[PDB]
Parts: C-alpha cells; structure tokens; sequence
C-alpha cells in the first residue's frame, strides 16, 4: 500500500489524479500533514522541498520540480533565454522582449530603429501601441512584467479570420524522460481578428475563460488536433507534423535541456515530476513562437482523464509499481 | 544505577517471586545467590538489582511486604526462596481485608516505618541509586493501599528518585471480592500524582491470552503470572544488559511521556507461550513485529485501534538482523501512521538485545502510550459508579476512618485522566 | 581565471584561483541565571513537600 | 606557533574525540603510549603538531584535550583503552547521573554543578600554552549533555577567554541513529544559546553519515564506530591545515575570515570524497577531477541539502594526496560549465585551495579503503538552512501541544526560553533567505 498526501485542493489535474489513485485499491491518502508520504501533490508557492527525503523506509516522490519556477514566470523566462548560452544566439522562437520596472534603455535602442523604420511596432504587457501608453500602464500596476513584442501577422482560421494559441502538455518524470502529450488543444478567438485599432481587446489574446462569437465553430473555443490537421491538409496543403509540430517539439526540448542541470534529482534523496503547459501561436508563415510556460496548468475537459491516467502510469506507477503509450519521447 | 525493588502484597510478592526467578536465571544466578553461568555480559549490570555479599553472592536489592505472613511464607519456601536477604521481609499479622483503606491509613500505617527502614538501608548502601520499583496489585488492600502509602513517603524521603511500578489491574474474570473497584479507583488517584511510569497489567487481558490464545480453558494464578514474568523480563532488559542507549528509568520517563499525568503503559509481549510448552519453530522478525503489535498480545484489555500512540518503545531479544528489525518497524508506522499522534515525530524507539530469554530463540516486548488506556480506567469507573451511587459496601471503609468525600474526589480524579487522554486521542 | 597567493612548501602548497569579482553575558549575569532555575526548583519542591505534609 | 585546545562534551563529543585523536597519532607517528620518534626536540617545541599535542621530558606527547561527560561510562572507556596512557587523568572528567536527554537538565541542574570544576581543568591545559588561539568543541545537539552542558561551557569560555576563537563541530539529530524523542527541542535550545558565542560551526548530520556508510561501505546497519571513523577524516581534513606546514587555515582565526563574513551565518557545509571500501576486491583511483566533481554531489555532504538552489558566501577545497594546482584548476574550469555555482553579489566568485600531499590515512582494520588523493570542500551555502527548516518544523509540531516541556520547566527552565530559542531559529532562517535570493 503506497500512500500519499494532497496540499494543493485547487488543482484540477491532480483532484483527478487522487481519484484515480485511490481507485487502484493500492493507494492510500493521508492528511495534508502527516509526513510519512510516497507522494506528495504539492501546494504551488513555498512548497516545502527542504523537508523531503528524510523519511527513512520511504521513497518519496513531488509533483513539482524544484527550480522550474524560473522557466514558469514570464521575467525569469525572459532573463533565461537571454542570458543561457544555450539559447541566446538562435533563439528565433521567442519573440524579442524586455524585463521593465514600476519603480529600458536597451528597450528603446530597438524601438527607436523601429521608429525609424517603418515597420510595424506594437508591443505586449494588456496592449497598447505607443510607447509611453504602457510605461505609465506599467508605473500604475505596482508590480512587474515584460514588454514583448506583438506578432501582427499571425495566422488566421478560416472560416471567420479568427486569431489562436496552441497549448501542449509535457510531462517530465523522475529520470527526465521529456513527454508530449499527443493531444494538444488550439483556443480560439471566437471573434474576427482587428489590425485596425487594439482598444478593441477581447479579440487579439485568446484566453479561454477572457471570452466570457463564443462557440460558433468549434466547442468553448477548443479546436483539438485532428480537425486543426485536417485543416491544414485542406487549406495549406500540409500537415500539423511538418508545419507546426516539429518546432513544438524542438522548443520543448529546448528550454527543458536548459535547466536540467539546475532543476535534475537524479542522485536527490528526494525525486521529482511535474506537468508543464507550453502556450506556442503561429503566424502567417506557419512558423512557431513560444509565449509562456505554465508550471500548474490545467487541462482541456475532454482530456483530464487520458492524460491524468497517463500521469499515473508515466510519472507515478514507474515509481511505485502495482500488482500503447499516449505520449511521444523527446529524445536528448 | 541501582534499582530498589518493593513486592506489596499477595499478588505483589507472587508476581515479584516470579520476576526474581527469572531474572535469576538469565544472570546465572542459583537458588544460593551463587553465579554459575558461562557469560561475563550476565554481569556486567547485575548492579541493577543485585547487592555482592561476603563470598561473592548476589543478594536481590528487593524488600518483600505484606500485612500477613502468609505468602511470605511461600516466598521462603518457594524455589528461590533462600536468595532474599532475610531482614528484608517485613510483615504484619491482622492482613488487610482487601480493604484500601486497611492498608492505607490504620494496619498498614503500623508497618509502613518499618519498611521505610529497610529502604534507607538498601539505599545507603546504593553507589548511585536511580529509583524504585513496585509490584503490587490495586484491587487488594495490602498492594493497593499500603504500596501507595509506601509510594507517597517514598517520594518524600527521595524526592528526585524516579518512581516505577507493575501494577495489576482487577477485572470481574479474575476477581477475589466485589470492592476491587474501590481499591482501584483509589489508588489509581495515588499513581497518577506520585510515580513516574506505570506498567499496566490487566488480569482481564491476561486470563483473555491464556483462555483464547494459550488454549488453557481454566487458567490459574501461575498461568498469568507466567504471561506477567515473561513481560517484566522484557521491559527490564536494557536495565540488565548493555546496549548503545546506556538505559535507565529517568531517559525512558522523559521520552515515554509528555504530559506528567498520562504515564500509563500497555504492555506486550510476543511470541505468546504457556508453562511447560516449547515453542518449536523460531520466529521471524516479521512475525516478531506482527504479534508484538497485535491487540491480542497487549497486556491491558485495550483496543490500540480505539485510540492513538504517543510514543512506542519496543525492546528486541535474540540473535537477528538489526536491518530487518529496523525495516520492519518502519513498515509499521509506515503502514499505519494515522494510529501515531503527528504532533510527536520519530516517537517509535526500538533496542535490540542479543541474549534471549529462556525457552526462546527471539522474543519482542511492547511498551506504549497509548490514549486506548482510557478503555481500562473508564471499565474501571464504570464498576465503581454502579456500587457508589448505592454507597455499597462503603462501611468496610467508614469504618475504618474514611469519608464518603475521598471517593468521589478519587472518582473524579480518574475521570479527569479519563477525559485528559481524550483531549489528545483528537489531535 | 586568476590564480593568486600560490605560497609552496614541502608539505603542500596552497593558493586562491577567482573566476569572477565581486559584482556578550557577563559572569554575574551568567550566575544570576543559573541560580535563578535553582530556586525555581527549590520552590517546586517545597511545593511538593507542602502538598505530601497536607 | 600557537596553541588548540579540544573540549569533548558528552558521549557523541567523547567518541568522536577518540576517533579524531587516534587518527592524529597515526598521522603524525606518535604511538599509543605517546612517543613519536621523528620528534628530535626533546621535551618541547613550537613545530606545527604542536598546535594539538604538548610535551613531557620523557617525550610523551599528550593531547592538548579534555573529556568531559555527566555520566562515566564513555570516559571509562578511554580511562582503559588502547590509548589510555596517552592523557593525563585531570582531562577526563566525569559525573555520575546524565542530563537524560534534558537539554534544562544539562544547563542548569547539573552543569552549575560542575562548570567550574571543568574550566579549571581546562584552565591547566591553557596556563602550558605560550600562545593560545582557541578552542574546538566536539558535540551533539540531540543529547542532554551535548546540548545543555555545551552551551554553558560556551558561555563562560567568552567570559574568561574573550580574546579566543572557539570553533563547533555538532552532530545534528538523526531518527535512524538517535535516542532521544526531544532531540529537535535539545538543538534549538542549545543553537540559540551558543550562537554568538562560536565563530564556525561544522554541522555533521547522522542521516548524511549513515547513508554515506550504507551506499559507499556497503554496511548494512552503521555502527558509532562506523560513523565516528568516517567523520573522524572529514575533521582531519578541516584540522590539518592547524597540524601540518601550509598557508591556507592556518590560524583559527583565518576559518571565520574565510568562511564566514556574517557572523551568524556560520554553518559552513562539509562535502568529503572519495569514500571507498575496504573490502573493495578491484577499485579503479579516483583523479582529482572526478573527486573534485564528487563535491558537488549532495550524496556526499554532511548535510543532506541542494546547493544548486542558494547561494555560496565562500568556498575552501582541502586535498590530501598526489594533487597539484594545475589538475585543481583544470578540474575547477569543467565543474563551473556543467554546474549551477551561484555565489552572493558582494562576494567573489572563487576557491581557495590547500594541498597536503600526504595521502589520507585510514585505521587499520578499518573501513575505508586507502585512496591515492582526496578532497573535502568546505563551502558556506545558504542551502544548509534546509536543516534548520526541517529541525525548526519537528519542534513546532511538538511544541504546539507542549508535549514534554514540563521535563525542562522542572529542572528550573522557563517556558518562555522555548519561544525564545524559536524565535532566534525563525531570525536564523530569514537571514539565509535574504541573503539567499
Ligand atoms: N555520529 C555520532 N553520533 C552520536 C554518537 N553518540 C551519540 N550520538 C548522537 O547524539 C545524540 C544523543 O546525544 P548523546 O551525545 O548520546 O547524549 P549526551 O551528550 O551524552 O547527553 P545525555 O543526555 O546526558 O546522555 C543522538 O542523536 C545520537 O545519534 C556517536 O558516537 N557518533
Ligand atoms: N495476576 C495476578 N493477580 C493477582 C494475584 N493474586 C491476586 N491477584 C489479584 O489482586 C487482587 C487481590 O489483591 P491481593 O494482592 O490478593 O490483596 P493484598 O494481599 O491485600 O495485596 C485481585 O484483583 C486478584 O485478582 C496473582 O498472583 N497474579
Ligand atoms: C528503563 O528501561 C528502558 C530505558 C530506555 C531508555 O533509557 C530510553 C532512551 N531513549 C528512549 C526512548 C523511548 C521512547 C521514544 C519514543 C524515544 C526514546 N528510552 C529504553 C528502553 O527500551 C526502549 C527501556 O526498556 C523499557
Ligand atoms: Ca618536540
Ligand atoms: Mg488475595
Ligand atoms: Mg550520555
């Protein structure tokens, strides 16, 4: 009988992943604070790392790598791929961006050749064109983020001209296997995409729950990956393989090599997984750019019980074993 | 650190014969007082409980008590009769009429100098004495009360001295007279205030082991007493053998409990063996673990899933794998760490002896705290209630000088400590 | 990578290499403490041996 | 040439003394009943093993230490065996009844007992000594003595010798190998008693030391003797620099200036490699790059933690055997591609290097296999706090019920000490965090 705890109620993947557990008849839960655990379904800040692997007669196994916050927040993601040698040169993926401050200079040293070069220069936070127009959004905010440069040309679905954002699950076990998951799910914007004027905003970032027009082609803005395929097939004469996902998978792989040695607990007395959300969008060239990383995602409703089960038997039962695959290796 | 040891009482100086017995003959010691064995860790610490004489004899540091001769009498008689010093029998003539009050205030009250006498003496003579230790049970008058008298002055002539006692709990399967419940619930109120570790040895849990597991259909005095030596044995193992704690009694007071009040430990014993009988087949260190842990091996008639461990210690005899013995008790809190309270980490402590006792290959004795001891004192005030608020039998007692107040203050004592192990079984 | 204060003998040697720089109580109040658990004890006793008179 | 005295305070202390002083014998030729041949000044000398053992005209050499334990059975043990002509009766003292694993116990009851009578003892060691730098404690948090006794001792040493550096060497608490249920109150009462009064304390978990012996020795269930002889090398190693000709750590004075520039964050981590067993049929030797990089790994720390997420104030490489400076830095160079070695903003980034090229010695009969070179790094890394972190939460689980606080508010403790020993933890812990992100 292996047992485990659960310090995170809020978290849709792993309420699934308990269930799923006890259902084995093999896995037992334990209150929150009782220390002698297997598993522990971590809380998401400050999750007390210091005090696994001290529990003698226990392996004991995290949902969460320690250190993979500096992939999950947008200031460090930025200040990874700029400082990493590993990235800096070729990082044709992401688009150009810059950490600013409430309380910059290398900022305006591009957009002054962009002032002076007739091209298109809009940029991201909550968007605004001008420069100034989000400076004194970012002084009012009190807190920080990046200024990224906005893709103007991306690539429309048709019918409607809607504008869209890939999200793809990865799920990294204990030895630093790198799995995707094959199903991916494009959220759409259920609404024409504007060049014209960006005040106008429900229409440029697709967030699944900012749609609150909403359903007229596909279910709650969800397009999953046969239809986008077939998409591609009819409309580009080309498949979601070729165009898309061979870039997917080379970021993935990417900015998971980066920080392995940082985050790795191959020879740890404590042992860690974790379930990543990678948001790419692709512009009109078919070609791929990676937005955010997300450390604590959750997944699309027709999904959570294939691959909460493939949690289980990748990252959990490999581990503790009992009494095909739905992912795809990225090999390294 | 040498231990004085007091036997009060019938059942007192029976059990206590039979620990001396035992004892003895897993130090090498004869019926003489004279070591013949053949292993110098038989005497590395019989200091505990053994004063040298002339011609290098052992003499048990033990004080032998009762209100009348008549058991003291079998003592002399008995096997090992001849090892006690014979100025350490101290004895009345009138007896105690299972009455608590007998032996606390009027017939005992007449002995109980004399045998703070031979105390002093065996404490003088004591290179560095660590405390007492009582055999008695509660349900008499002798035991009951004049041991809890010896208890309270004891404490007061050695005040910084630890206080440890076995005592037998009474049940209606085992009983001698119906005002057990009395004597009990009266000196239950004298071990809470005045000693330090409390061994609780129910007759119910021992006639249950001999009736149920035993296979003995009519057991007798001598069949628990069996189950009673073979425990005492055990809990005093790392005080007469060493070992990597350096064990005495106040390191196991300071780590058994953390509340003063709540010092009442359910014993166990595993493997389980009647008189006579020979276990065949050795057991493995798993089986050791299992039946140690098993209710049915407990020697309080107590559910251990009816409440929660404050802590544990378990005492491993015989030749065996330290590893296996350490896997195997992490597989048990391991596998049921709901049943150890959270707010005490680590509170399962494990010693590992190399000679067994007689008779076995491997043995194992269980010690805890647990809050399911509330089971014994709340069967306890259950038989007392149904006799007080009829004020039966309670002229034994007026008579002898007492008031109807001192029981329902002892009543109410041992409902507090009832309603104490409560407050941390939901914790 | 600098290697600096190379200092040799016959035991050993000994040096710093740098691969980038930088970017009491007193005896009476120690007296005055011990004894004051001293007669904290001494009251819990007298406590005790007021209750054991009682 | 300036004088160390050790003080060994109760049985972890005491055994741990034996384990270290029995390797100092057979590191610098001295024999069991205190000659040592090399020695050609007869009677005297200020050469550098001198630092740790005086002379007598006969040409013993005793230990510069005392023993001190509540308790007599471990000192018993040195009184009779096999190097019991090696110290002078005066440096072993005992009592007779222990602290029972009470830290209150340890301090106040006993220890006003018999503080005096150990600083005069230690006193007879100081008045031989020509030039005293300080002192080197050996003890453990868990026990009564070790914790309570210790902090006592600490205290008075700043009073009657201010002017010295006293350095700890703590055994932290461990369940596989403790004994005691109050282990985690024992260590905050005595870390937030003896915190101003040391300047470097190496924490040695037992949970480290056991792991260590069971995957590296392939001992099924580590002893003491186990233990101590394998801790014995690791405090060797951070010694011989006081015991041997160098210029690296050469004074007491020069550990706190290189491993510690905040005073209370003084707990540097001790990773040791190679360890191998003796009963290793066919061992390839290990270079100096491949035990270089065995420093990096958490498997051989004292203190089980993970560097990679803190910072490091300061980092000190002491090798013993066939090393030379060019194999360090080549070693250094490919370690600082492959690792995440982030030091503070206002601290350089750097090793500081000793080399004594005479290889580890081993007990014979021992364990642990002898090596060609070895290496044990002494690094401050605000990492270590997660021993702090993992002992501040066991006392706060106990401490929320008061399990057990009456055993030390009846020795003459006061309640309030708890929480004020906590609260120096909770400031402890705050320091590593800001100095750490
Ligand atoms: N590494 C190591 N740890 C030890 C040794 N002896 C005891 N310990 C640890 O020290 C803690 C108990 O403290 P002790 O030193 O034994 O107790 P004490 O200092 O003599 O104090 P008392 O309570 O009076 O006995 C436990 O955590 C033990 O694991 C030893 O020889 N080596
Ligand atoms: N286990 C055990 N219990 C006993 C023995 N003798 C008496 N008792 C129990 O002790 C109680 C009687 O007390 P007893 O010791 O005979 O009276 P005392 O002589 O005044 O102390 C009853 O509950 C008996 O069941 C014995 O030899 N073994
Ligand atoms: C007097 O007889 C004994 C003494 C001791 C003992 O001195 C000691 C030290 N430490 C601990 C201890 C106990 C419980 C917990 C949870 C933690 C530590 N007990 C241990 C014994 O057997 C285990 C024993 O035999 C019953
Ligand atoms: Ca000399
Ligand atoms: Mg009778
Ligand atoms: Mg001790």
């Amino acid at each position: 009988m292996y047992t485990f705890v659960v310090r995170d109620e809020n978290s849709s993947v792993y309420a699934e992943v308990s269930r799923l557990l006890l259902a084995t008849g093999q896995w037992k839960r334990l209150r929150k604070d009782n220390p002698r655990f297997n598993l522990m379904l971590g809380e998401r800040n400050r999750l007390p790392f210091g005090r696994l692997g001290h529990e003698p007669g226990l392996v004991q196994l995290v949902n969460y790598y320690r250190g993979a916050d500096k992939l999950c927040r947008k200031a460090s993601l930025v200040k990874l791929i700029k400082t990493s040698p590993e990235l800096s040169e070729s990082c044709t993926w992401f688009p150009e961006s810059y950490v600013i401050y409430p309380t910059r200079e290398v900022f305006l040293a591009a957009y002054n050749r962009r002032r002076e070069g007739r091209e298109g220069n809009v940029w991201i936070a909550l968007i605004s064109s001008e420069a100034s127009e989000l400076l004194d959004f970012i002084d009012e905010q009190g807190q920080v983020h990046v200024i990224q440069k906005y893709l103007e040309k991306p690539l429309l679905l048709e019918p409607g001209h809607r504008k869209f954002d890939i999200r793809s699950w990865v799920l990294v076990d204990h030895l630093y296997n790198i799995y995707l998951y094959r199903e991916g799910v494009l959220r759409t914007s259920s609404e024409p995409y504007n060049s014209a004027n960006f005040q106008d905003k429900t229409c440029h970032l697709t967030n699944h729950c900012i749609q609150k027009n909403y359903g007229r082609y596909e279910e709650g803005n969800e397009m999953f990956f046969e239809e986008f395929n077939q998409y591609l097939m009819d409309a580009l004469n080309t498949t979601l393989e070729n165009s898309i996902l061979l870039q997917i998978k080379h970021i993935i792989r990417s900015c998971l090599m980066c920080i392995e040695p940082a985050i790795s607990t191959k020879h740890l007395h404590y042992q860690s997984f974790q379930l990543f959300g990678f948001d790419f969008m692709v512009d009109e060239e078919l070609k791929v750019w990676l937005i955010e990383v997300n450390g604590a995602p959750a997944c699309a409703q027709k999904l959570y019980a294939e691959l909460c089960q493939g949690i289980v038997d990748v990252a959990i039962s490999s581990v503790f074993p009992l009494a095909t695959s739905i992912f795809i290796k990225l090999h390294h | 650190r040498e231990i004085v040891h007091i036997q009060a009482g019938q059942c007192g100086n029976q059990i206590g014969a039979k620990f001396w017995e035992v004892i003895s003959d897993e130090h090498g010691i004869d019926p003489t007082g004279s070591y013949h064995g053949d292993s110098d860790l038989q005497l590395e610490r019989i200091n505990v409980y053994y004063n040298e004489a002339t011609g290098n004899k052992y003499v048990p540091r033990a004080i032998l008590v009762d209100l009348e001769p008549g058991t003291m009498d079998s003592v002399r008689s008995g096997p090992f009769g001849q090892i006690f010093r014979p100025d350490n029998f101290v004895f009345g003539q009138s007896g105690a009429g299972n009455n608590w009050a007998k032996g606390h205030y009027t017939e005992g009250a007449e002995l109980v100098d004399s045998v703070l006498d031979v105390v002093r003496k065996e404490s003088e003579s004591c290179d560095c004495l660590q405390g007492f230790q009582l055999t008695h049970s509660l349900g008499g008058g002798t035991g009951s009360g004049m041991g809890t008298l010896l208890i309270s002055k004891i404490r007061e002539e050695y005040p910084d001295r630890i206080m440890n006692t076995f005592s037998v709990m009474p049940s209606p399967k085992v009983s001698d007279t119906v005002v057990e419940p009395y004597n009990a619930t009266l000196s239950v109120h004298q071990l809470v205030e005045n000693t330090d570790e409390t061994y609780c040895i129910d007759n119910e849990a021992l006639y249950d082991i001999c009736f149920r597991t035993l296979k003995l259909t009519t057991p007798t005095y001598g069949d628990l007493n069996h189950l009673v030596s073979a425990t005492m044995s055990g809990v005093t193992t790392c005080l007469r053998f060493p070992g990597q704690l350096n064990a005495d009694l106040r390191k196991l007071a300071v780590n058994m409990v953390p509340f003063p009040r709540l010092h009442f430990f359910m014993p166990g014993f595993a493997p389980l063996t009647s008189r006579g009988s020979q276990q065949y087949r050795a057991l493995t260190v798993p089986e050791l673990t299992q039946q140690m842990f098993d209710s049915k091996n407990m020697m309080a008639a107590c559910d251990p899933r009816h409440g929660r461990y404050l802590t544990v210690a378990a005492i491993f005899r015989g030749r065996m794998s330290m590893k296996e013995v350490d896997e195997q008790m992490l597989n048990v809190q391991n596998k049921n760490s709901s049943y150890f309270v959270e707010w005490i980490p680590n509170n399962v402590k494990t010693a590992v002896c190399d000679i067994p006792p007689r008779g076995l290959k491997m043995s194992a004795t269980f010690i805890g705290n647990s809050t399911a001891i509330q089971e014994l004192f709340k069967r306890i005030s259950e038989q007392f209630t149904a006799m007080f608020r009829r004020k039966a039998f309670l002229h034994w007692y007026t008579g002898e000088g007492m008031d109807e107040m001192e029981f329902t203050e002892a009543e109410s004592n041992m409902n507090d400590l009832v309603s104490e192990y409560q407050q941390y079984q939901d914790a | 990578m600098e290697v600096i204060e190379l200092n040799k003998c016959t035991s050993g040697q000994s040096f710093e290499v740098i691969l980038k720089p930088p970017s009491d109580p007193s005896l009476e109040e120690i007296q005055k403490k011990l004894e004051a658990a001293e007669e904290r004890r001494k009251y819990q006793e007298a406590e005790l041996l007021k209750h054991l008179a009682e | 040439m300036r004088e160390c005295i050790s003080i060994h305070v109760g049985q972890a202390g005491v055994q741990i003394g034996n384990a270290c002083w029995e390797l100092y014998c057979l590191e610098h030729g001295i024999q069991p009943d205190g000659q040592m041949p090399s020695d050609k000044t007869i009677g005297g000398g200020d050469d550098s093993f001198n630092t740790f053992f005086s002379e007598t005209g006969a040409g013993k050499h005793v230990p510069r230490a005392v023993f001190v334990d509540l308790e007599p059975t471990v000192i018993d043990e040195v009184r009779t065996g096999t190097y019991r002509q090696l110290f002078h009766p005066e440096q072993l003292i005992t009592g007779k009844e222990d602290a029972a694993n009470n830290y209150a116990r340890g301090h106040y009851t006993i220890g006003k007992e018999i503080i005096d009578l150990v600083l005069d003892r230690i006193r007879k060691l100081a008045d031989q000594c020509t030039g005293l730098q300080g002192f080197l404690v050996f003890h453990s948090f868990g026990g009564g003595t070790g914790s309570g006794f210790t902090s006592l001792l600490m205290e008075r040493l700043s009073v009657d010798y201010g002017k010295k550096s006293k350095l700890e060497f703590s055994i932290y608490p461990a369940p596989q190998v403790s004994t005691a249920v109050v282990e985690p109150y024992n260590s905050i009462l005595t870390t937030h008693t003896t915190l101003e009064h040391s300047d470097c304390a190496f924490m040695v978990d037992n949970e480290a030391i056991y792991d260590i012996c069971r995957r590296n020795l392939d001992i099924e269930r580590p002893t003491y003797t186990n233990l101590n002889r394998l801790i014995s090398q690791i405090v060797s190693s951070i010694t011989a620099s006081l015991r041997f000709d160098g210029a690296l750590n050469v004074d007491l004075t020069e550990f706190q200036t290189n491993l510690v520039p905040y005073p209370r964050i003084h707990f540097p981590l001790a990773t040791y490699a190679p360890v191998i067993s003796a009963e290793k049929a066919y061992h390839e030797q290990l270079s100096v790059a491949e035990i270089t990089n065995a420093c990096f790994e958490p498997a051989n720390q004292m203190v089980k933690c993970d560097p990679r997420h803190g910072k490091y104030m300061a980092c000190c490489l002491l090798y013993r055997g066939d090393v030379v400076p060019k194999d360090v830095n080549a070693a250094i160079a490919t370690i600082k591609t492959k690792r995440s070695i982030q030091f503070v903003d206002w601290c350089p980034t750097g090793f500081k290097v000793g080399i004594n090229y005479q290889p580890p010695t081993v007990v014979p009969g021992g364990d642990l296999a002898k090596v060609q070179r070895a290496v044990c790094m002494l690094s401050n890394t605000t990492a270590i706090a997660e021993a702090w972190a993992r002992l501040d939460h066991k006392f706060d689980l106990m401490y929320a019920k008061r399990a057990f606080v009456h055993w030390y508010v009846g020795e003459g403790m006061e309640e309030g000490e708890f929480s004020e020993a906590r609260e120096d933890m909770a400031a402890l812990e705050k320091d590593y965090e800001e100095v750490g992100v």
